[PDB]
């Protein structure tokens, strides 16, 4: 509607103001906006004016006479305008799987150089620099934690003292920071990405506060004999850890009032429950079928603002069978994973404004193809979508997720996981020729201080090359949620941050799940049967 | 006067020439064959077409060419290998 | 700056066999030059087709001038001017040359140190006069080549001479290794191999069986072993 | 009944001083206390057992399809008796189910077939993944020494798939051969201390055209071994003359009957002769028609192409197997012709002088990369697979063999169900995405492997080259999804939708 | 020796001014070099600690402030020329910053990379404060108008690259890849601030 006339009028508002280019076509959507302003164009100027604006503000971009993007520029304004004249909880707590974390990797210029994980087909494979960074991103985050930890303890305490400069002087102590692995020759090696040394495990302390099996970090003092060429270590200390908040602050922000705003806001928040049902929940029993039952009663008097389903959901592992019975192990897998769906939404308070997340195990397919009874890869696989079908539609809470499941707390982190980590400990747990809840309280130091979920070597473990950021406890949970059917259950608070071990689902004889409030920082379990 | 020209040309014609030239020299009897050598088939290749006057070489006038350089090779070759060399290229002989 | 020329013997460079035959030169004059490289036997049927398609595409002029025009607007950037350049950036090379390489040169200088021991390590009997100063002029290389790379165009020193010694170390060890070269590692490897299908049990039980689980043999001898055994024993190929 | 085999092996144990490593909880075999560590060799067992074939495509004078030999796996772990203790047991045990499968109840040999099954079976219980791999590497020492005893008779295996081995004779000489054939392996399988592998040779090949499994012209199966007298009509599957546009199939067809057919002409005329030069001259008394035939067919195809009925049929079907391009079918029905002429290695020139004067008919350089065939094939397979009813050990490839063919075995009737095939498909599918996940790096220079942890490029100049990456593992997961637009497979589909995420 | 580290840093940013000025046109900023400036920063922490040393040094037994003083007041030397430095090289950076606002953000390095965070939104404000400047008053002149005097209004141009039509003041103009167009200064101008125009 008469273009001509806003031809100058429309020069003045955006050319002089910016020195922007406007087709005739861009001026002609000015003229039908014009046509669409009832009212004679006088205050169209300042409207005109805040157009500009906004389009600066955002395309940052010449030639705004497009009337196809500067369509969509009035649709952004118009936008705009209907929230000017107008004039939270649900946002955060979001269920994140494996890949979903933001891949971060470390860089000497920049101590974490932002990355990107992979939902690709061709992207979810990971790379020959995937594999040689897992290693050296685990090594490099155990470096600078160490550094800083070390100008902690003294500008600095000792520092390490690289693998190559080692047996230049045979008769000298030193410092060193290396992964610990079984050399070929047959002694215990200590590599870095300078290189590799083999330990003498002998005239060797072990600390007490923190486990100690092959593939792990260690900061280490001793003579290194170049004429024995084996580093006769003294004292063995694993890398001290460091604090989330300490290591935000180390760091910087990234992504202080927001966060003030989100923990008075969940201190506000009263009674949200984070109900973790337990290690190895079985849907083939009857009895645990009854069992699991009458938890979802008690459940349904007060639902859980979180909810946690573990893995190894079948009793015994499913797998293919060319000697099929008339009927394929997977199908009762996914009967199985049907049914209890009408259980969760028969009881009306339950499933609704809530959540169930579950966790894959190494009886679950995916999990149990590459390995029956083990687990296969450390972030394990979640079940197939086709075995999510009619449990998602009948319950609008269940949420599929892989094992290495994290949850984005608006005022805290909880890191979710499932694993005997527990038992690989304890058969890997090594001599040194030189009380449950003290080797809970030494796994607790142990997996904080050495900064990795499950510091193991990936041969014995296969690790997500691509994947490897998530593995390693980069984040340091306020909060961290690690079931281990093996371990005893416990809950612990260390360096300020709670470590909560759900364990087996039944104990003994009795079901039991966990609740835990955020607010209150205190975790409760009850007993079923 | 006359200057032909390559405009026209065989690429893998020369490249399977070529492949076949290697694991000979493995031979006792066969020596080395290098880049060298086939620059000098695309000499000979020119020196036919200026042979042939016409101010543009022609393919098959290049494929005589390679005929005759590929025949001086088996002749350089042991009279035992020879005979399987000389069948093995029996498949680029007949073209000329 | 000195740029050889020399056809090793018999024309060839011949890798496989001793390296006194091959360098007719005396080594003391490869150390004091301080220079060593190779030119192979390359093979690679298929390499083989892609340079006579290389070589033909420059030789017919037709193709001849679209690879011209291709290297000129990208890469061959009128040579004259890289001469020029050259010239003003050697005019660079000489303000300074090693900013960046302190911190980590310290470490890699003894690095490629220790790899030198590690050479006289397999080249035990010395393996006659010619690898005994390889070491040396090794020593002086590192010195010398960080300058040669200039820190690259500008303050890239250390991260590719690392690359460069690698190169280097393994250039001496194709004729190093041995003072007939790979063809001695190469008869050792078949006298080990003479043995392992038919007894020396398998999957490296017999190696935790004999000399009580190898230990001795270990340290120098299965390590001759294993480095005779690799090249004739999911990233690339699928 | 595998779980009865679990049950008397059992027992079997339990006499000795060992015990048994049976545990219902976990059907993986459960010895030691761990029953779950992983490491490179834990996969390395139950990966790759697939029987190895060895094909060499040719033409010959005298082919047989032989015995085709069943159960291999059972006759060589009886042939292997002629961890150790736990393979003495299984051997002692397999000996007495063979005194026991021999003139006795038939639920003895039912056991004994399913012996077999028990032992590469997951489900059942005592299950060995090294028992499985070691059972796989005895099969194929087996076969190996099939090899070797019939390199010492004056023929050549020019295919092996370890369930029919095909074996042709070098000499031209006539039916009385055939008994003398018999009398031979007989004598052939004599000499070793085997009694369990199958005997009655058959199928012989009077003349056997061979590319594949799938493509074939063998003629004059076993009979009264009369040398073409009661000619059977060549069967010929055509996994390939399938791919073909449906109205160049019937002369693809036609051609190949006339090609047999002249090359059985002067097979006569050979033998009279001497009372291979016989396909020699067949080549020259083809090649006329044969050109000929090509113009003509190119000269139609000039007018023919660019005709909507026509262009609708010229089509090529989208078949899981090839990913070539078009190029001009009809010249892929001639560059199909050479292929399976190129067999004969002695007319490979007169098959060259047939190709000089196709790129005469058609323009195109003597020798081209583009007139190379280059056909993909793009076998998806699963290593042993195994009918339940019939209990035979067999890959099945599921891309090149007929929709009713992966269906139902060739032993019995009885039809795989399509919910085990997706599973095992799948799980090759994985498996091998593990194992792309856990390999290890190869140099480039010095080429050793990875044995650090901390490498960061090769203490050898060269780098970490590598094996096998993930982009052709990616156009295999293409070719699955191919396969699932063919063929249902609702598990399959669900495993390609989460390998997309 | 402590402001050593110090004089490579302002060595570099001379060399830096140095290749700007020398090039009338505009130089994209180089990279921030974050790593002397944190050694500087490590550098000036240890000297507080040492600061801090001398003070517990006195409660201790260098109570000699003749001494201890002095060495106190070196120190206090040697960290004042250290900040001095850094000063100097921060406000060269702001210099270039302004610049570069200026003759691009005001006449119409764009990656951040090579900048620093602070110093981003610093550039970012400082635009938004010169928008201000010229936002209400003085709006009728350019604050970054161009500093050549006007030579001639009316001047034909070529078009340097096809744009299609950009409206003007009150004639349309096309811009159809090399056509002469004869016309007032101002929309010129523009158009060769975006450099869509040529040649003059
Ligand atoms: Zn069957
Ligand atoms: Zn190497």
């Amino acid at each position: 509607i008469q273009p001509p006339l806003l031809r100058p009028l429309a020069y003045r508002v955006l050319s002089r103001k910016y020195g922007l280019s406007i087709k005739s076509d861009g001026l002609s959507a000015l003229a039908e906006f014009v046509g669409t302003n009832i009212g004679a164009n006088w205050r169209q100027g300042p409207a005109t004016i805040k157009f500009l604006e906004q389009f600066a503000a955002v395309w940052k971009q010449q030639e705004r006479g497009l009337f196809i993007d500067q369509s969509g520029v009035k649709e952004v304004i118009q936008e705009m305008k209907e929230r000017e004249k107008v004039e939270d909880w649900r946002d955060y707590f979001k269920v994140i799987n494996a890949s979903q974390q933001q891949r971060f990797s470390y860089n000497p210029h920049k101590m974490q150089f932002i990355f990107v994980p992979n939902g690709g087909i061709a992207g979810f494979l990971p790379d020959i620099e995937d594999k040689v960074q897992m290693f050296l991103t685990r090594y490099y985050l155990t470096n600078d934690r160490v550094m800083r930890n070390e100008n902690f303890q003294n500008s600095s305490s000792m520092s390490i003292t690289p693998i190559k400069n080692l047996l230049g002087r045979d008769a000298q102590n030193f410092l060193l920071l290396g992964l610990l692995n079984k050399n070929f020759k047959g002694n215990w090696s200590l590599e870095d990405p300078s290189g590799s040394v083999e330990i003498d495990i002998s005239q060797t302390i072990p600390t007490q506060g923190h486990y100690y099996v092959p593939g792990c970090m260690v900061l280490v003092e001793g003579i290194y004999y170049s004429v024995g060429n084996k580093f006769h270590v003294t004292s063995m200390t694993l890398p001290p850890g460091e604090r989330r908040e300490i290591t935000l602050e180390t760091i910087g922000n990234l992504d202080k009032d927001l966060k003030i705003r989100l923990h008075l806001l969940e201190k506000e928040l009263t009674d949200h429950k984070f109900v973790i049902l337990g290690a190895n929940l079985f849907l083939d029993d009857l009895k645990i079928m009854t069992a699991l039952s009458k938890i979802l009663q008690k459940l349904n008097d007060d639902p859980p603002t979180l909810l946690i389903w573990q893995g190894s959901f079948t009793s015994v592992p499913v797998f293919a069978s060319m000697s099929s019975r008339n009927i394929s192990s997977s199908t009762q897998f996914k009967n199985n994973f049907d049914a209890l769906a009408t259980l969760l939404s028969r009881f009306d308070n339950l499933t609704e404004n809530t959540t169930m997340i579950f966790i894959p195990g190494p009886n679950d397919l995916w999990g149990s193809m590459v390995s029956l009874g083990a687990s296969g890869t450390l972030p394990q696989d979640p079940i197939p979508s086709a075995f999510t079908k009619k449990i998602n539609k009948v319950c609008k809470n269940v949420v599929w997720s892989s094992n290495p499941t994290r949850i984005a707390y608006l005022s805290q982190e909880i890191v979710i996981f499932r694993d005997d980590l527990s038992g690989r400990f304890k058969r890997h747990r090594l001599e040194f020729p030189f009380q449950k809840v003290q080797e809970t309280r030494k796994l607790v130091k142990t997996i904080l201080d050495q900064g990795h979920l499950s510091p193991f070597l990936d041969s014995l473990r296969p690790i997500s090359w691509d994947l490897d950021h998530t593995l390693t406890l980069c984040p340091i949970p306020s909060t961290m949620v690690l079931c281990d059917t093996t371990s005893a259950q416990f809950d612990l608070t260390y360096n300020g941050c709670k470590v909560i071990n759900p364990g087996s689902f039944i104990h003994n004889r009795r079901a039991r799940y966990m609740e835990y409030v955020p607010s209150s920082k205190k975790t409760i379990q009850e007993e079923i049967y | 006067k006359i200057y032909p020209k390559l405009h026209q040309m065989d690429m893998d014609k020369v490249s399977r020439v070529y492949a076949d030239l290697r694991r000979e020299s493995i031979s006792t009897g066969s020596f080395p064959i290098t880049v060298r050598h086939l620059e000098s088939i695309l000499r000979i290749a020119e020196s036919f077409a200026k042979m042939r006057l016409s101010e543009f070489v022609s393919s098959y006038d290049l494929d005589r060419a390679i005929k005759v350089v590929v025949d001086s090779f088996v002749d350089a070759q042991k009279v035992s290998v020879r005979r399987q060399l000389r069948r093995s290229f029996a498949i680029y002989t007949l073209g000329h | 700056s000195v740029l050889a020329a020399a056809n090793p013997i018999y024309g060839r460079y011949d890798d496989l066999k001793s390296p006194g035959d091959n360098i007719d030169f005396q080594t003391t004059i490869l150390s004091r030059f301080d220079m060593i490289f190779i030119v192979k036997d390359d093979h690679n049927e298929e390499r083989d087709i892609s340079i006579a398609n290389h070589v033909i595409n420059i030789h017919t002029g037709n193709a001849n001038a679209m690879q011209n025009q291709q290297e000129e607007n990208g890469s061959e950037i009128s040579i004259e001017k890289m001469k020029r350049y050259i010239t003003y950036c050697r005019l660079k090379c000489a303000p300074r040359l090693s900013p960046q390489a302190a911190e980590k040169l310290s470490s890699n200088f003894v690095t490629i140190r220790k790899q030198l021991l590690i050479n006289e390590l397999e080249s035990t009997e010395r393996s006659s006069i010619p690898i005994t100063i390889r070491q040396l002029e090794a020593i002086i290389r590192i010195t010398e080549s960080l300058a040669k790379l200039e820190l690259s165009p500008i303050a890239q020193e250390r991260h590719v001479d690392e690359a460069i010694r690698l190169f280097q170390a393994s250039t001496m060890d194709a004729a190093s290794q041995d003072p007939t070269s790979l063809s001695e590692i190469r008869r050792f490897e078949q006298e080990l191999k003479r043995r392992l299908p038919i007894g020396w049990s398998t999957s490296y039980q017999t190696l935790r069986r004999e000399f009580v689980d190898t230990h001795r043999f270990s340290q120098l001898a299965l390590d001759k072993a294993l480095y005779a055994l690799e090249k004739h024993e999911y990233r690339s190929g699928v | 009944m595998d779980y009865i085999i679990d049950v008397l092996y059992a027992r079997k144990l339990k006499k000795e001083n060992i015990v048994l490593w049976w545990n219902e909880k976990a059907p993986l075999p459960d010895h030691g206390g761990i029953q779950n560590d992983f490491d490179l060799n834990t996969s390395w067992i139950m990966n790759d057992s697939e029987f190895p074939k060895i094909n060499n495509s040719g033409v010959y004078d005298n082919v047989v399809l032989d015995v085709g030999v069943d159960n291999l796996t059972v006759n060589t772990i009886l042939t292997s008796a002629l961890s150790n203790d736990a393979l003495n047991v299984l051997r002692g045990m397999l000996k007495e189910w063979w005194d026991e499968a021999l003139k006795e109840n038939s639920t003895a040999d039912l056991l004994v077939n399913s012996l077999a099954s028990w032992v590469q079976n997951p489900n059942a219980k005592l299950f060995d993944g090294l028992l499985r791999y070691h059972v796989h590497n005895l099969t194929k020492k087996a076969l190996l020494q099939l090899v070797n005893e019939f390199s010492a008779l004056g023929s050549t295996i020019v295919y092996a798939d370890r369930n029919q081995i095909l074996i042709k004779t070098n000499k031209y000489s006539p039916e009385n051969c055939y008994a003398y054939s018999q009398y031979m392996m007989k004598a052939v399988r004599t000499n070793p201390m085997f009694s369990y592998l199958d005997l009655n040779i058959k199928r012989y090949w009077d003349l056997l055209i061979w590319m594949d499994k799938f493509n074939f012209s063998g003629l004059a199966c076993i009979e009264i071994e009369e040398k073409e007298n009661q000619d059977y009509t060549a069967v010929s599957q055509w996994q390939l003359k399938k791919f073909l546009s449906p109205i160049y199939q019937p002369e693809f067809e036609d051609w190949m009957m006339i090609i047999l057919d002249s090359m059985l002409k002067t097979k006569q005329s050979y033998l009279k002769l001497n009372s291979e030069n016989s396909l020699n001259g067949f080549s020259h008394l083809f090649s006329k028609p044969l050109m000929k035939r090509v113009k003509k067919l190119f000269k139609n195809q000039q007018e023919f192409i660019l005709d909507p009925q026509y262009e609708a049929d010229y089509v090529i079907p989208v078949l899981p197997g090839s990913h070539l391009n078009v190029k001009n079918p009809l010249l892929e029905l001639v560059k199909s012709l050479c292929h399976v002429m190129l067999l004969s290695k002695s007319t490979i020139l007169e098959i060259r002088t047939l190709r000089k004067e196709l790129l005469k008919i058609f323009e195109l350089r003597e020798f081209a990369k583009v007139a190379e065939f280059k056909d993909p094939s793009l076998s998806l397979v699963v290593p042993d697979f195994l009918c339940e009813y019939c209990f035979f050990i067999s890959d099945i490839d599921f891309c090149k063999a007929a929709p009713e063919s992966i269906f139902s075995c060739v032993r019995c009737h009885k039809a795989f169900n399509q919910v085990l095939l997706q599973e095992h498909l799948i799980q090759k599918l994985r498996s091998d995405i593990e194992s792309y996940l856990i390999q290890d790096l190869r140099c480039s220079r010095c080429h050793k492997v990875k044995r650090d942890y901390m490498s960061a490029h090769c203490p050898c100049a060269g780098a970490w080259e590598g094996t096998l990456p993930r982009e052709s593992i990616v156009q295999k997961l293409n070719v699955f999804k191919q396969v699932a637009k063919y063929y249902g497979f609702d598990i399959l589909l669900s495993c390609i939708a989460d390998l997309t995420i | 020796m402590y402001g050593d580290l110090g004089n490579k840093l302002v060595l570099e940013a001379k060399r830096t001014k140095q290749l700007y000025a020398r090039s009338n046109q505009d130089v994209n900023l180089p990279m921030y070099h974050e790593d002397i400036i944190r050694n500087i920063l490590k550098e000036v922490s240890n000297l507080r600690k040492n600061t801090e040393y001398l003070k517990e040094q006195q409660q201790l037994g260098m109570l000699d402030d003749k001494v201890a003083k002095c060495q106190y007041f070196v120190t206090l030397l040697c960290m004042e020329r250290n900040k001095r430095c850094l000063l100097a090289y921060q406000r060269l950076r702001t210099d270039i910053l302004d610049s570069m606002a200026w003759n691009n953000n005001g006449l119409d390095q764009q990656d951040t990379n090579n900048l620093s965070h602070q110093e981003q939104e610093y550039l970012k404000e400082y635009c938004d404060l010169i928008t201000d400047l010229k936002s209400g008053d003085l709006v009728d002149i350019d604050l970054s108008g161009s500093l050549v005097p006007p030579s001639d209004v009316f001047i034909d141009v070529r078009v340097l690259k096809d744009a299609g039509e950009i409206q003007t003041e009150y004639g349309v103009f096309n811009l159809i890849k090399d056509s002469q167009f004869f016309v007032r200064q101002s929309d010129v101008e523009r158009l060769i601030q975006q450099g869509y125009l040529q040649k003059i």
